[PDB]
């Protein structure tokens, strides 16, 4: 998926 | 062309420490996630719109202007879970359309998730991309979308070379996936990879194949990685 930027 | 896409060893993705199990912990992960459109975007199905209307603008450029237009006939949907893409994007463009995803669940409920346009998809493959290899001279369109950061980059390589094959005549391969900030950046949850915007660029040239258009996905959340398309064939 698209995802929060660690 | 050899059939199988190899090509020399370039670069590494050396946050990958074992491969095999770079493998097979993401085959474990998505296994038991839910065969629904929350669990094929991790918790953003409130972007699936917006990215599905990105994406049809992109792609109507190739199939609706230009002399040499590339065809309606066939698409390949590469890593298609349940069909999110499939059905929203590429069914209503495409006449028929495969799809190859890694979870035998997924492709299951993608009959139901479907629908009745589901009728137009021709086959249903369970492999992973690294071990798949598309039907010669047979799609118009691939599409390769939130799946590229569960490849090696040199199963990612050879794969697109493989996929080159595939192409009918003014055909294009389409990525869309996350871009890091810089480098490359291992998601330890569901065993996968984000590259930077150079790092892929230089996977796909030096895999041989060429770039033809390049867009960053606007209007994102403000939290998540950048997207971008990129056409090539």
């Amino acid at each position: 998926p698209p995802k929060r930027i660690a | 062309h050899h059939s199988s896409g190899l090509v020399p060893r370039g670069s590494t993705s050396e946050v990958i420490e074992d491969e095999k199990q770079f493998y097979s912990k993401a085959k474990t992960y998505w296994k038991q996630i839910p065969p629904t459109v929350d669990g094929m975007l991790g918790g953003y199905g409130h972007i699936s719109s917006i990215d599905i209307n990105s994406s049809r603008k992109f792609l109507q450029r190739f199939l609706r202007e230009g002399p040499n237009k590339t065809g309606t006939s066939c698409a390949l949907d590469c890593g298609a879970g349940i069909g999110r893409i499939t059905k929203r994007l590429l069914l209503p463009l495409f006449r028929e359309v495969d799809m190859v995803d890694i979870t035998e669940d997924f492709l299951v409920q993608a009959k139901t998730y479907l629908g009745e346009e589901g009728k137009r998809v021709r086959n249903y493959f369970c492999c992973g991309l690294q071990d798949f290899t598309p039907e010669p001279d047979s799609y118009d369109v691939i599409w390769i979308q939130w799946v590229i950061g569960h490849l090696t980059d040199q199963h990612l390589a050879e794969f697109l070379r493989r996929c080159k094959g595939s192409l009918r005549p003014n055909g294009i391969i389409v990525i869309k996936d996350n871009m890091a900030q810089e480098g490359v950046i291992l998601d330890d949850v569901d065993s996968s990879v984000c590259r930077d915007l150079d790092v892929v660029r230089r996977i796909i040239c030096s895999a041989g194949l060429s770039l033809l258009a390049e867009e960053r996905q606007e209007n994102l959340p403000d939290e998540i990685y950048h997207v971008y398309s990129f056409a090539l064939r």
